[PDB]
């Protein structure tokens, strides 16, 4: 309910709608494993980080075979064949070859580990924001009204449950800024007016549960000359 | 087209850009920010800027009995901008650098093609039609490993670069999804002042 | 043909780029501009080998009027079948239609391609953006919701990466003393290499450990699992099995293979 | 050249890796909607001129 009322939507609509509530929950939380298990690609992110190590690890250790212009790539073979004094010329191309090798192993992985440090980062951020609270900024914390999160371990990173609230079936109505009575001007305190084709009512932004207009839901705060669109009606004590 | 260099068109041309820009125009015009959160609801226009103020800590009243001067001032205001970016000739300058900083590598890249790196000429046909095969290597070699690592200071710049561009259309698409699809509290991070709308 | 105003003593010609782009016949004097023949990339379309064995070939950046031969550099093979003209370079053994779906791969300025019936073939196409939709606009009408639905997304985010450690010695020169000898002549990259990967491993830990560690204590779930009619069972911790995880989490570690 | 390994892998895979993540920068910047919204035909906002 404290949630609800963190997005707008007054606690009577939870607690009048539990049930409803909780098994459209429940269905929800059932098919993200369908929806896990069907996709294939639906992990590519976490698979990409093994596939380069692996890759990355699988070239260096390919590099070895190299010849870089000389006799052969073997240590063994050139100390067994020839001389001390002429060894050098075959085994400098070897040594500089495996320098560079190892240079560029040694750069790609630092530029890696800074794409890391930066997707580890939003994540931390996630976690503090969508989980150990709620979350007013759009689009952040899932698509829709943000309500909680659930966090899951997964190899080599984090997945995020999101719960998030949508409208639905909307309708027409006709609207008025303000309402005019006894030469005064009358504003909703929170909602809106609204009218079903012969009578005016007050009504909250995001649910439809119309009001009789009140004084203890408006404030005057004005005159009745001044404001375009204005609608003449009676106004209950 | 310059010895093995191609550059490539990219995906979406600019028509569909600008087609994307008038949706979410459209969007934000005719329903506020219920559109980017589900179905879109109408609302005429004055209501939701009276939903605006209210969402500083100002009544509604306010608006409803300011109409014609908050709209005199935006329409000045959005007037001017035209006058501002045109006479300002530094305004573009991000923009601008990208450009530069491409044909620049791109021109330093074919430009130590003529290097000679220490050998007797910096063209291959030269070497072979006036040496013999087995002497020619030893020049080959030179061009051959000074055009290598030419190659990967490219690549290597290429990278670094690459890294600040994502960094930078990471934090354009978190200003579009919070400054425009939506009202924003964060100080500073929509503009200057109390934020209404983008 | 050249129409450059070449002087009477000069006879070649250079550009920003310094390379040759005019020449001047010597037995007769005039001017001839020199352009490089054409060259490119060769890119290959295909659907997955479980679905069919057709194949489509883009050409990129060549007007094909000029290209029903030439070689393939890395042999003359044509296909010939049905060409089409693209932004990106031309087609071959594609079908071009006038409808418009989603994008399923990628090709160039706003053109994409699909295996479709039609009996099958592959087809190119100008990607849609969406389905097109007007909305109401009035001053004195407004829409509220009546109902509402309750949604659950996912989100899936790297965090650390495999900690690895290289030796100079071993990697270069194996056990030659040598060699070892001969290499102490560079200098002290090694040092500067194994300083760079012990940081990147003590960073890949600190990621982890700003990540997951955001508590003090250690909280635990009431013995009865009764929360006024929602049910955590896919998410909570499976005692039966000896590893301890939810359903999910088994479902994430099977999944995720090396 | 044949005799110097295999960096030509390297830098083509790293000039491609560029170009994917080119183009999905643009993606997820501008296609934020699913719809494509038309403005009414008469433009009268309120007295706000767009
Ligand atoms: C709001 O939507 C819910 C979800 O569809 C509606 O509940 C359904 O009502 C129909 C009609 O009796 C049942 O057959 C479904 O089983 C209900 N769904 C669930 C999950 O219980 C609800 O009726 C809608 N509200 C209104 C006022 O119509
Ligand atoms: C919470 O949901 C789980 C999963 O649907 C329920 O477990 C099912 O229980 C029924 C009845 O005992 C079994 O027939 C199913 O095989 C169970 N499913 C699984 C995946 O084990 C569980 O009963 C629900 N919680 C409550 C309190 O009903
Ligand atoms: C909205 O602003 C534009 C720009 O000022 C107005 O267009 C001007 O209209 C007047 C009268 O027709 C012309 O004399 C100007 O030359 C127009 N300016 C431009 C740049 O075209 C437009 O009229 C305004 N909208 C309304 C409804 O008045
Ligand atoms: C609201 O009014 C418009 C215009 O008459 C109409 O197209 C739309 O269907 C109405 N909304 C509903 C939910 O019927
Ligand atoms: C509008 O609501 C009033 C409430 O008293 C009701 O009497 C009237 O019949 C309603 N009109 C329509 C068209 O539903
Ligand atoms: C009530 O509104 C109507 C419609 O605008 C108007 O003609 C009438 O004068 C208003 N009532 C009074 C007392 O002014
Ligand atoms: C291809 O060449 C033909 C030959 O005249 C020309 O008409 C056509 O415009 C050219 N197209 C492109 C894209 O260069
Ligand atoms: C495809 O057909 C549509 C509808 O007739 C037409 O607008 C379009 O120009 C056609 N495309 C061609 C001829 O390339
Ligand atoms: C605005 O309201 C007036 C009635 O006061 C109406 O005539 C006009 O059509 C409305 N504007 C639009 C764009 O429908």
């Amino acid at each position: 309910a404290y949630r609800f009322n963190g997005i707008g939507v007054t606690q009577n609509v939870l607690y009048e709608n539990q049930k409803l509530i909780a098994n459209q929950f429940n269905s929800a939380i059932g098919k993200i494993q369908d929806s896990l298990s069907s996709t294939p690609s639906a992990l590519g992110k976490l698979q990409d980080v093994v596939n380069h190590n692996a890759q990355a690890l699988n070239t260096l250790v390919k590099q070895l075979s190299s010849k870089f212009g000389a006799i052969s790539s073997v240590l063994n073979d050139i100390l067994s064949r020839l001389d001390p004094p002429e060894a050098e010329v075959q085994i400098d191309r070897l040594i500089t070859g495996r320098l560079q090798s190892l240079q560029t192993y040694v750069t790609q992985q630092l530029i890696r580990a800074a794409e890391i440090r930066a997707s580890a980062n939003l994540a931390a951020t996630k976690m503090s924001e969508c989980v150990l609270g709620q979350s007013k900024r759009v689009d952040f914390c899932g698509k829709g009204y943000h309500l909680m999160s659930f966090p899951q371990s997964a190899p080599h990173g984090v997945v995020f449950l999101h719960v998030t609230y949508v409208p639905a079936q909307e309708k027409n109505f006709t609207t008025a800024p303000a309402i005019c009575h006894d030469g005064k001007a009358h504003f909703p305190r929170e909602g809106v007016f609204v009218s079903n084709g012969t009578h005016w009512f007050v009504t909250q932004r995001n649910f439809y549960e119309p009001q009789i207009i009140t004084t203890d839901n408006t404030f005057v705060s004005g005159n009745c000359d001044v404001v375009i669109g204005i609608v003449n009606n009676t106004v209950y004590d | 087209k310059f010895n093995g260099l191609t550059v490539l068109p990219p995906l979406l041309t600019d028509e569909m850009i600008a087609q994307y820009t008038s949706a979410l125009l459209a969007g934000t015009i005719t329903s506020g920010w219920t559109f980017g959160a589900g179905p879109a609801l109408q609302i005429p226009f004055p209501m939701q800027m009276a939903y605006r103020f209210n969402g500083i800590g100002v009544t509604q009243n306010v608006l409803y009995e300011n109409q014609k001067l908050i709209a005199n001032q935006f329409n000045s205001a959005i007037g001017k901008i035209q006058d501002s970016l045109s006479s300002t000739p530094s305004a573009l300058g991000k923009l601008q650098d990208v450009v530069n900083h491409n044909a620049q590598a791109l021109n330093t890249l074919v430009k130590q093609l003529s290097s000679k790196f220490g050998a007797i000429s910096s063209v291959l046909n030269d070497i072979l039609s006036r040496l013999d095969p087995p002497e020619a290597e030893v020049q080959i070699d030179r061009l051959i490993t000074g055009r290598l690592q030419s190659l990967q200071t490219y690549v290597t710049q290429q990278l670094i670069r690459a890294a600040e561009i994502r960094a930078s259309a990471n934090l354009a698409a978190t200003k579009m999804s919070e400054c425009v699809l939506g009202q924003s509290k964060r100080v500073d991070f929509c503009g200057k002042g109390y934020h209404l709308m983008s | 043909e050249s129409n450059k105003k070449f002087l009477p003593f000069q006879q070649f010609g250079r550009d920003i780029a310094d390379t040759t782009d005019a020449v001047r016949d010597p037995q007769t004097l005039e001017i001839l501009d020199i352009t490089p023949c054409s060259f490119g990339g060769v890119s290959v379309i295909t659907p997955g080998t479980n679905t069919s064995n057709q194949v489509a070939v883009l050409y990129q950046g060549v007007n094909c009027t000029e290209v029903p031969v030439a070689i393939h550099a890395d042999r003359v093979y044509s296909t010939g079948s049905n060409v089409f003209q693209t932004r990106a370079g031309c087609l071959i053994g594609a079908e071009y239609v006038n409808n418009s779906y989603e994008c399923d791969i990628p090709i160039g300025a706003g053109i994409c391609a699909s295996y479709q019936t039609q009996s099958q073939s592959i087809i190119a196409y100008t990607m849609s953006l969406g389905a097109e939709n007007s909305v109401a606009y009035s001053n004195n009408s407004i829409a509220i919701p009546t109902n509402f639905t309750i949604s659950v997304t996912t989100e899936i985010l790297p965090v650390s990466m495999t900690k690895t450690s290289v030796d100079c010695t071993m990697y270069i020169c194996g056990d030659s003393t040598e060699c070892s000898n001969l290499l102490l002549q560079y200098g002290s990259f090694c040092t500067q290499l194994k300083r760079a990967l012990t940081g990147i491993a003590v960073e890949q830990d600190k990621n982890t450990q700003e990540v997951f560690a955001q508590v003090k204590q250690i909280y635990k779930t009431p013995p009865i699992k009764y929360f006024g009619g929602f049910n955590f069972s896919q998410i909570l911790p499976d005692p039966s099995k000896p590893s301890k995880r939810s359903p999910i989490e088994d479902l994430l570690f099977n999944k995720v293979t090396l």
